[PDB]
RNA sequence: AUUUGACCUCAAAUCAGGUAGGACUACGCGCUGAACUCAAUAAGCGCAGGAAAAGAAAAUAACCAUGAUUCCCUCAGUAACGGUGAAGCGGGAAAAGCUCAAAUUUGAAAUCUGGCAACAUUUCUUUUGUUGUCCGAGUUGUAAUUUCAA
RNA sequence: AUUGGAUAUGCCAUAUAAAGCGCUUUCGAAGAGUCGAGUUGUUUGCAGCUCUAAAUGGGUGGUCAUCUAA
């Protein structure tokens, strides 16, 4: 084994923020989080939102 | 004429004139180092090869002269160099 | 022989304390000293304007500084580019004037603001060159009307001319001083 | 000033004032040892101009190295060697002969207080510069290894640099 | 005759005070250098440091000109050579400039090591200096001014 | 317990001086067996050897431009 095997990968800027967009959006929707297994049964919403 | 092909070519700007700079100088006699070089000159004579020279010139073969002497040196410039500051010494003798 | 570049976040960390160390160390002046404006040297980037080593002596005498006090200030001084035109001159000139004038210099020994310094001293503050003296570019032609003059002008035409005026220079050089 | 004369009169090797002097004193370094102490230096100009003043601590080593690497070099390397408390300044050409060649090596004495007081010397006291005729940063020894300024004088090539992003 | 004193050269001292060796070697600078382009590699030899080396143009350019060195991306696998293989420019990291010889202080060697005696000071009774006095170095040039940007 | 740099404060210093800036009615010293040439050797650069320079001269780039080596 050598220490110049390819260990790190480039990802181009808008596929990035493109993922983080959908899991933005994914984070926005209940039934994706039941499925992702939070205990989220009681929340009074979805998104939740809190005073500053 | 401002423009990109001709033998004035490029842009046109105000043009200014550059102050002196001290080594460009370099090269200059100055009257005092010219002095010096006399004196080191009546002192030390001349080399085996220039004395040569004074044989040759004294003797008017001035072609096989400037080619010996470019033999010496190696360059055209240097041999012509030689050739005028002995002549000039040969007047200065006479 | 290969050269790895594992330590990427490594030197770009220490690169950032130094900047940080240094910052502190020098803190009442700026971290960058003033650069003045340059023409890069060829026909492909002669049209952009960048940061030189230093200020001419020309330049500084112009802007009516010292040579000896300049680098004290923080002016850096470039003994080797000369100015071959005024548009330059007086470019550099104001870089240096604007420069002088957020200038600020804390008097020495602390007894009086002897001759070239500043009175009130307390707003002292670090702050970067490039907001104070923001270098630019080119300045970029803006809407002209119609010249007539040029409109007849044709363009090319002439390059094509002294194209062949100059390809054919030393063709006509050798005519005029052979014939005189 | 008397060294523009001693200059001008070193420029004309061929003179017969220099010729016989050089035979007469090239002649004394020969039945002298093959590196040699010397009081004054033989080229008062020359040493000046290459650094040496007449202050305690400035030493003259007179150097032959027979003819047929460069010659100058490897006086200096010797001198070092033979004089193994003093660091080598610098060094000048003084005589030749149909097989040897003399040289005068200047060196300075580090631990001598003259020398370690003075700022215009002192940067020879530090330990960077030992044996700097060995290393090759004198002036013989930079002009031998090349090193200029100019596109006339490779490890960048025999490594193949791998990023961490590629 | 010859005795006395100088200068020059060269010796001797278990003279006073210092310094060099050897080791490590990953990185650094040189010398040298094969064989199966290999490779200016491995081996051999010399020499340092915390970095070393390089460094303030006897530099690029042919532009509206750039402006010490080093490193990185790019130039570019291009020019070039017959597989080898750059550099200028451009973008960054970092920036800091200088010192001598060459000219008379000639109304004044103004310079400096060492010995002796005090005064001190300390990472330190362990360090580093100051003054006075003597001898010496030094006019075959030590100080101050000048380094071409002038 | 050390220090590194600044601030306030006290005491010595000796300026009969030194330095920067604008002008010249002035002069402007600048590195030699070194550059360079021929030849042999090493990967233009370097070295050995024959020979050996100049002071608006010398080096570099295609009369001009830029630098000022030893």
């Amino acid at each position: 084994t050598k220490t110049w095997r390819k260990w790190h990968v480039k990802v181009n800027q808008n596929e990035k923020r493109y993922a983080i967009a959908s899991a933005v959006a994914a984070s926005g929707v209940p039934s994706l989080l039941l499925a992702r297994g939070h205990r989220i049964e009681e929340i009074p919403e979805v998104p939740l939102v809190v005073d500053d | 004429p401002g423009l990109v092909v001709g033998l004035n070519k490029g842009k046109t700007l105000t043009k200014r004139q550059l102050p002196e700079r001290p080594s460009r100088r370099k090269g200059h006699l100055s009257k005092r180092t010219a002095f010096v070089r006399s004196i080191v000159r009546e002192v030390a004579g001349f080399a085996p090869y220039e004395r040569r020279v004074m044989e040759l010139i004294r003797n008017s073969q001035d072609k096989r002269a400037r080619k010996l002497a470019k033999k010496r040196l190696g360059t055209l410039k240097r041999a012509k160099g030689k050739i005028e500051e002995l002549t000039s010494v040969i007047q200065s003798s006479r | 022989y290969v050269k790895t570049w594992f330590n990427q976040p490594g030197r770009k960390l220490r690169r950032r304390q130094a900047r940080q160390t240094k910052a502190a160390k020098i803190a009442p002046r700026p971290v960058e000293a003033i650069r003045p404006a340059v023409k890069p040297p060829t026909i492909r980037y002669n049209m952009k304007v960048r940061a030189g080593r230093g200020f001419t002596l020309e330049e500084l005498k112009a802007a009516g500084v010292s040579r000896r006090v300049a680098s004290t200030i923080g002016i850096p001084v470039d003994h080797r580019r000369r100015n071959r035109s005024e548009e330059s001159l007086q470019r550099n000139v104001e870089r240096i004037k604007v420069y002088l004038a957020h200038l600020i210099v804390f008097p020495r020994k602390a007894g009086q603001p002897k001759k070239g310094d500043a009175t009130d001293v307390s707003g002292a503050e670090q702050t970067d060159v490039a907001a104070v003296l923001p270098i630019t570019q080119e300045a970029v032609e803006e809407a002209k009307p119609i010249t007539e003059e040029a409109k007849n002008f044709n363009a090319f035409s002439t390059l094509s001319n002294e194209r062949a005026y100059a390809r054919y220079a030393g063709a006509r050089a050798a005519f005029q001083k052979k014939r005189a | 000033g008397a060294y523009k004369y001693l200059e001008e009169l070193a420029k004309k090797k061929q003179s017969d004032v220099n010729l016989f002097l050089s035979r007469v004193r090239a002649w004394e370094y020969r039945q002298m040892n093959v590196i040699h102490r010397a009081s004054r230096p033989s080229r008062p100009d020359k040493a000046r101009r290459l650094g040496y003043k007449a202050k305690q601590g400035y030493v003259i080593y007179r150097i032959r190295v027979r003819r047929g690497r460069s010659a100058r070099c490897t006086a200096e390397e010797r001198v070092g060697r033979y004089c193994s408390n003093l660091r080598v300044l610098n060094s000048y050409w003084v005589n030749q002969d149909a097989t040897y060649k003399f040289f005068e090596v200047i060196l300075v004495d580090p631990s001598h207080k003259a020398i370690r007081r003075d700022p215009r010397i002192n940067w020879i006291v530090n330990p960077v510069h030992k044996h700097r005729e060995s290393r090759g940063l004198t002036s013989i020894g930079k002009k031998s290894r090349g090193i200029g300024k100019g596109h006339r004088f490779w490890l960048r090539h025999n490594t193949l640099s791998l990023r961490r992003y590629r």
